[PDB]
């Protein structure tokens, strides 16, 4: 089950 | 007894190409089970072991959208890193990410993982407390501040303790005899007459899964690294692996040399010698 | 910065002259992920060569398995030639049946 990332770098 | 899940994510920018290529690979117990590739005709997450075909279309549609979102995230991040490192246009660049979780035999969370690399190099990583960040590069400190300010660690901590565990539990119930298997190494020794007075004994281990294995040699004794050559473990291409370790020896006196093969599938370490 | 590829060439099964087999070229530990891998018989590119998908290790470095059907003989020699930006020149390794 894939993660979704939070803030961009 | 222990288990893991990992997503390994990559985006690659190249000089001329409008948009970067994004690839994501998921693994349960170190075996690939899903994949997304933005180069594909009509990109989606695809199953990569037969046991994943049980999931209906709502599973795939959601995972695919998550992938498209990640690709948008890697796109913006690649761009921001370019500026952070005062890199100009016309180069090639890489951004990679590693997943989430390890369970113990009791199926409880042992550890969460979240790491990022730029140009193949540690950029930022969530520490094992799942609360603080490690960023070595001066350029990475910009990301570390931005992510400390917005409580990013909490988002990733919730995934890692929550969905990552829950869905790994589910996946493990679904492929129950496909990933509760280990193949033992079958081992043999071969003999190679080499420049006179001396010879190479080569200890082979074939047909084993998983990859982790150790081959030792004893001079009747207790240890040998003095011209012990080996090869890195290699895939056979059928899901099993291969390795040899060799040692140089007096011809005639080769019957007192013993090879030992240590593998998790073995009841006890294998022992054999040259058998003429 | 570049990490130079490590290469092995070996058969899937114990080689025996006259017997169909699979020859692998296993290339690891490289960066960036763009690479060129040819398999060779008697110095010449073998046309149908299978290429597993781009994967990376936990040290971040990429790896690939390339393979092709082949029948070993006493006399033919097989090799793998790898071109990558870590290396000014290509790198060739020869299949040794042992």
């Amino acid at each position: 089950k894939a993660l979704y990332n939070f803030a961009t770098m | 007894g222990p288990h893991s899940m990992r997503y390994f994510e990559t985006a690659v920018s190249r000089p001329g190409l409008e948009e970067p290529r994004y690839i994501s690979v998921g693994y349960v117990d170190n075996k690939e089970f899903v994949r997304f590739d933005s180069d594909a005709e009509n990109p989606r997450y695809e199953p990569r072991a037969p046991w994943m075909e049980q999931e209906g279309p709502e599973y795939w549609e959601r995972e695919t959208q998550k992938a498209k979102g990640q690709e948008q995230w890697f796109r913006v991040s690649l761009r921001n890193l370019l500026g952070y490192y005062n890199q100009s246009a016309g180069g090639s660049h890489t951004l990679q990410q590693m997943s989430g979780c390890d369970l113990g035999s009791d199926w409880r969370l042992l550890r969460g993982y979240l790491q990022f690399a730029y140009e193949g190099r540690d950029y930022i990583a969530l520490n094992e407390d799942l609360k603080t960040w490690t960023a070595a590069d001066m350029a990475a400190q910009i990301t570390r501040r931005k992510w400390e300010q917005s409580g990013a660690a909490e988002h990733y901590k919730a995934y890692l303790e929550g969905e990552c565990v829950e869905w790994l539990h589910r996946y493990l119930k679904n492929g129950n005899a496909t990933l509760l298997r280990t193949d033992s190494p079958k081992a043999h020794v071969t003999h190679h007459p080499r420049s006179k007075g001396e010879v190479t004994l080569r200890c082979w281990a074939l047909g084993f899964y998983p990859a982790d294995i150790t081959l030792t040699w004893q001079l009747n004794g207790e240890e040998l690294t003095q011209d012990m050559e080996l090869v890195e473990t290699r895939p056979a291409g059928d899901g099993t692996f291969q390795k040899w370790a060799s040692v140089v020896v007096p011809l005639g006196k080769e019957q007192n040399y013993t090879c030992r093969v240590y593998h998790e599938g073995l009841p006890e370490p294998l022992t054999l010698r040259w058998e003429p | 910065i570049q990490k130079t590829p490590q290469i092995q060439v070996y058969s899937r099964h114990p080689p025996e002259n006259g017997k169909p087999n699979i020859l692998n070229c296993y290339v690891t530990q490289f960066h960036p992920p763009h690479i060129e891998i040819q398999m060779l018989k008697n110095g010449k590119k073998i046309p149908k060569v299978e290429m597993s998908d781009m994967s990376f290790s936990k040290d971040w470095s990429f790896y690939i398995l390339a393979h092709t059907e082949f029948t070993p003989t006493e006399t033919d020699t097989y090799a793998c030639r790898v071109k990558h930006d870590s290396m000014a020149e290509p790198k060739t390794v020869y299949w040794d049946r042992d």
